[PDB]
């Protein structure tokens, strides 16, 4: 017998290898600007996915 | 300058706290910025800059010498787009909170005086007890009598009885008869001063008489003679009101019931007193005498025993209630006693009955939501205080969570309402507090949010100082005018949602940079907002709950457009819009019309500054000027188009009549007072009257589309006559429910209720 682990507010499933390192990625980019959304005010402060 | 033991052991004990550089030093050498902002000379041993060029801010400033500021301070929270989740929100404010502490009340009121008339009338003819609708039947409730307490405490006047007095007999002295030149009552007269008190209200005795003997009755010169008749009495004697007290006979008889008992169950005995002194007054009575009756619990039954055996032998009544407080405590005031009279109640006395009813009734709902003395935060009371604190200030910027998200949290408790931070004068940890007061409206507001905006830390840090602390208190001062009209008209919107506050899809016409709009939308509401202006301060942020930003100036040609609602919200701002146009409002209006005509709307909420009768201008507030039909304002110069009635009607008339036709009957009610007593503000009953007639010349117009026409009609053959007119559309069998919120007037084929004059 399994139950799913605590979909309720966390653990989920085994995180897509592809997709974590793909999204990291996509978060680079808004690094590229972070001196530019720092000096915006605009929540610059990098995720760290 | 020579620094103080307790500044050095304050600056130490923050010294040997936690945090750690970022440009650090070999012990070989000194090493001092490689900015070259420093004046590095060239030094002994010191090399220079750290040999590490890193990477971080600097920049040039001389400080401004700010002394310590012996004030409590206001904080503008201006808004950054890091959104704190809802339970980490609350749990910072569960951390730094200084919450829960002794909440000074203050005063709910700030001036408890006004005159409440009841009168004669030749118009009473088939209006018997029968007639009388009986006392609320529950009035002697735990609830409503901690209510009537708490009121009572906030308002501290101590000459309760002289204002009273004062005011009853400026109105006795008012009857000035033509046929004798004369008031009722001449010089050297008398009174029987009956439940007579000791009046420790810096006196000893009863404020009035001293004043009274000595000349202090405008118009009406000295009475003779004076008695001080009870139980608590120093300049009289000790008898018994009630029963058969020896017979002397005086013309002014003041009967006063000090209802003094604790068993308030028996009302038959609470009547049957007032009954047996009633009695008493006019054995008391010399031949054409008047009497005045302060009752407390007045009932049908009561009013019955009055009539029946007493008005027989009174030509005349007339009645006032002293508001004070809210109580039940009327004054019968009867004239020409031991004479000849056919006495009836009358359509006055009627509506005299029921409006004070419903002020108390109005009045002690909201009440009945203050906190009682000596509550501590309890996080559910209506009203109270809920500051958090700042331990050696760490404002910094969004990153550092835990203070902001604190900060933020209190901001969202709130709701632009209060807002208090300062930086306390200490020695140690140096906090500073951040002070608000909760409100039943700020937290519709937090419930309408997704999260919670860490605010730019930056406005905070601006002051480099000391700031001493707030001193804590839940009121405030007193009743601004013009606010009073405000929150009227914004107790009316929230009340009138859809279909009886049903959810409703609307717009706001001129949205307020703070939008206080939200705060009195139920959080379901499905909302359009105009903001003309180009707001930022928590404005957009938060979409889910549609708040449908819709940036500029409607006015203009093109643009409205795009709105949809049912509920088109405008007070005031019609009126400075068509200054802005320079424009015949007609005109205006009219485009207007199509405009919206266009749209899927039903609520049209267009509050022109229009009389809704015949002008009166009203000095240090509103002059009228119709060769430019335009209020000149007092508050320094404010400039609001004004409209005449007929004009308007005129061209509504012409127009088209195809919709609801409804106005904001604020005047008489006390419904929206309600609102700002909610909001912490001690009331004042002078400015309610004043405002009470300036929204006689600004009322909201609703204007309700899909609907039936209604139909007014109040100009041919006015003159204490007769109007004509139909309503339409209706069963043949019709029973006509009209009303003036409540009192029915009008029943159609139940004409049980034919109250007018005429």
């Amino acid at each position: 017998s399994l139950a799913i682990v605590s979909d309720r507010f966390g653990q989920y499933s085994f995180v897509n290898e592809g997709m974590r390192e793909t999204f990291s990625k996509a978060l680079f980019d808004i690094n590229m600007w972070q001196p530019l959304f720092q000096a915006t005010k605009t929540g610059c402060g990098p995720i760290v996915l | 300058a020579i620094p103080t033991m307790s500044d050095v052991r304050s600056f130490v004990a923050r010294l040997m706290a936690e945090g750690d550089p970022q440009q650090w030093f070999p012990y070989r050498v000194d090493q001092i910025l490689y900015w070259p902002e420093s004046p590095f000379v060239p030094p002994i041993g010191p090399f220079y800059a750290p040999f590490r060029p890193v990477n971080f801010p600097f920049t040039t400033g001389s400080y401004t010498v700010v002394p310590d500021a012996s004030r409590p301070l206001r904080l503008l929270p201006q808004y950054r787009n890091a959104t704190i989740t809802v339970q980490q929100a609350d749990d910072a404010y569960e951390d730094t909170a200084l919450s829960p502490l002794i909440t000074t009340h203050g005063f709910c009121v700030t001036g408890g005086v006004f005159t409440s008339i009841y009168d004669i009338s030749g118009d009473p003819t088939a209006y018997p007890p029968a007639q009388l609708v009986d006392a609320p039947n529950d009035y002697f409730d735990r609830e409503r009598m901690a209510r009537r307490d708490l009121f009572r405490r906030l308002r501290a006047p101590a000459d309760r009885s002289a204002i009273k007095d004062r005011a009853v007999f400026d109105f006795l002295a008012s009857l000035v008869n033509p046929t004798t030149a004369n008031p009722v009552l001449d010089t050297s007269f008398s009174m029987a001063y009956l439940g007579a008190s000791s009046a420790h209200a810096n006196a000893d005795e009863p404020v009035i008489l001293a004043d009274i003997r000595s000349g202090s009755i405008p118009g009406l010169p000295i009475p003779r003679r004076i008695v001080q008749f009870g139980y608590d009495v120093v300049h009289g004697s000790l008898l018994d009101l009630s029963r058969a007290v020896p017979t002397g006979t005086f013309g002014l008889v003041y009967a006063d019931l000090d209802q003094v008992e604790d068993a308030g169950t028996d009302m038959p005995a609470a009547n049957r007193a007032a009954i047996a002194m009633l009695g008493t007054a006019l054995q008391m009575t010399t031949a054409g005498g008047v009497s005045v009756l302060k009752v407390n619990f007045p009932t049908r039954a009561f009013w019955t025993q009055v009539f029946n055996l007493y008005a027989t032998h009174a030509t005349t009544l007339h009645l006032v209630k002293p508001t004070i407080v809210n109580s039940s405590e009327v004054f019968l005031v009867f004239g020409g006693r031991q004479s000849n009279g056919a006495l009836r109640s009358t359509t006055a006395l009627q509506r005299a009955l029921l409006s004070l009813y419903a002020r108390n009734a109005a009045i002690d709902r909201a009440v009945t939501h203050i906190p009682f003395f000596g509550v501590p935060d309890d996080g559910t009371s209506d009203l109270g205080i809920d500051a958090v604190r700042l331990f050696d200030p760490m404002f910094s910027d969004a990153v550092a969570n835990l203070p902001s998200n604190a900060l933020a949290s209190l901001v969202s408790r709130v709701v632009p309402s209060s807002i208090m931070f300062t930086r306390v004068p200490s020695n140690g940890p140096v906090s500073t507090t951040i002070y608000g007061k909760r409100t039943f409206l700020s937290n519709r507001r937090r419930a309408r949010l997704r999260d919670v905006p860490m605010l730019i830390t930056t406005t905070l840090v601006h002051q480099r100082r000391f700031t001493t602390p707030p001193t804590f208190t839940l009121f405030s001062s007193e009743a601004v005018p013009v606010t009073t009209l405000v929150a009227a008209g914004y107790n009316s919107f929230i009340s009138e949602q859809t279909r009886n506050p049903n959810l409703a899809h609307l717009l706001d016409l001129g949205t307020g940079p703070e939008c206080r709009i939200l705060s009195l939308i139920p959080p379901t509401l499905q909302v359009t907002m105009s903001d003309s202006r180009p707001c930022a301060e928590l404005m957009a942020s938060f979409d889910p709950a549609l708040t449908a930003y819709v940036q500029g100036d409607y006015s203009t040609a093109a643009f409205w457009n795009g709105i949809r609602c049912d509920s088109a919200t405008a007070i005031f701002t019609i009126g400075a819009a068509a200054a802005a146009a320079g424009t015949d409002l007609i005109a205006f209006v009219q485009q207007l019309i199509p405009r919206i005509v266009a749209a899927g709307g039903t609520r049209m909420w267009l509050q022109l500054n229009t009389p809704l009768y015949e002008v009166s201008s009203l000095p240090d507030l509103i002059e009228i000027d119709l060769r430019d039909h335009v209020y000149r304002f007092n508050g320094g110069e404010r400039v609001e188009p004004y409209a005449d009635p007929v004009p308007l009607q005129q061209a509504i008339a012409a127009l088209l009549p195809a919709a609801a036709l409804s106005w904001h009957t604020l005047s008489p009610t006390c419904d929206w007072l309600p609102y700002i007593i909610g909001v912490g503000s001690p009331l004042n009953l002078s400015d309610i009257n004043t405002a009470i007639s300036y929204s006689r010349l600004t009322p909201i117009l609703h204007i309700d589309t899909t609907t039936p026409p209604l139909r007014v009609n109040p100009v041919p053959t006015p003159l204490n006559q007769q109007c004509a007119i139909r309503i339409t559309s209706l069963d043949p069998a019709a029973v006509l429910s009209v009303q003036h919120n409540g009192v029915e007037v009008i029943g159609g084929t139940p004409g049980n209720v034919i109250s007018v004059a005429g």
